[PDB]
């Protein structure tokens, strides 16, 4: 019938478009491509921050905590978010960065990151064929924001626990919208949560990507600043399997 | 400096 009020709240808190302001009457150059994405990175990153706020339980936490969690995950919500609007505006079949910044499939080969390009491209396929309702990407797009912890762990714990676990049942109850039955219910939530916890190793490439981007564009403080996000054992990943 | 944008963002 109706809509859990949660869930609803969350779609209500969902950010509204950003342009990246790219000229699309006007052939791309390397230059200018990389350019448009930085300035859209640095935008969609002020949105990221706007949006924990507005989060129920978020601010509940110390503000250290708080830091943590964007830190240890913005390029996840990034590239889970460009995932959804490829998924929906354009049927997955490009990367829909923003309005004024579509990369079809020729273009993506032509640039020199279709590499990039074919592992960002994995989640609005795996999208079309789990056909993920919008009900499931708010529920499953906080969890990305309370996947990984420091190894010490959180100065508000418990909180972080009880929040954690309250979006938990809150996709279980998005879930229920359309997967009448336990077993198919239950089916389902392994499906999602598999593909959150494969979002740890992919997340992984993309730092190493943007590492090797700036190297390329530009020396021992660059590399051990970036480390933590790439290497393994050094972070604690949240896995449901 | 992202630690920092992130934390003038957050306040
Ligand atoms: C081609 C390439 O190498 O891109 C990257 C690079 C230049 O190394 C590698 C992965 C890229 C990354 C993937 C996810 C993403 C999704 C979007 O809907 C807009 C920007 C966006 C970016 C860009 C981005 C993201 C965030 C930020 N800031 C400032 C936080 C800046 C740029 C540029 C990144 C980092």
């Amino acid at each position: 019938q109706l809509i859990p009020p949660l869930i609803n709240l969350l779609m209500s808190i969902e950010p509204d478009v950003i342009y990246a302001g790219h000229d699309n009457t006007k052939p791309d150059t390397s230059s200018s491509l990389l350019t448009s994405l930085n300035q859209l990175g640095e935008r969609q990153l002020l949105s990221v921050v706007k949006w924990s706020k507005s989060l129920p339980g978020f601010r509940n936490l110390h503000i250290d905590d708080q830091i943590t969690l964007i830190q240890y995950s913005w390029m996840s919500l990034m590239v889970f978010g460009l995932g959804w609007r490829s998924y929906k505006h354009v049927s997955g079949q490009m990367l829909y960065f923003a309005p004024d910044l579509i990369l079809n499939e020729q273009r993506m080969k032509e640039s020199s990151f279709y590499s990039l390009c074919l592992t960002m491209w994995q989640i609005p396929q795996e999208f079309v064929k789990l056909q993920v309702s919008q009900e499931e990407f708010l529920c499953m797009k906080v969890l990305l924001l309370l996947n990984t912890i420091p190894l010490e762990g959180l100065r508000s714990q418990t909180q972080f626990e009880e929040m954690r676990s309250s979006y938990i049942r809150e996709l279980i109850k998005a879930i229920g919208l359309r997967q009448k039955g336990v077993v198919s219910s239950s089916q389902r939530f392994y499906q999602l949560t598999k593909l959150l916890d494969n979002l740890h190793d992919l997340v992984k490439q993309l730092h190493l990507y943007c590492l090797n981007t700036f190297i390329q564009s530009r020396m021992s403080e660059v590399i051990a600043a970036q480390l933590p996000k790439i290497l393994a054992g050094m972070v604690k990943p949240l896995l449901f399997h | 400096g992202l630690e920092a944008i992130i934390r003038k963002a957050l306040m």
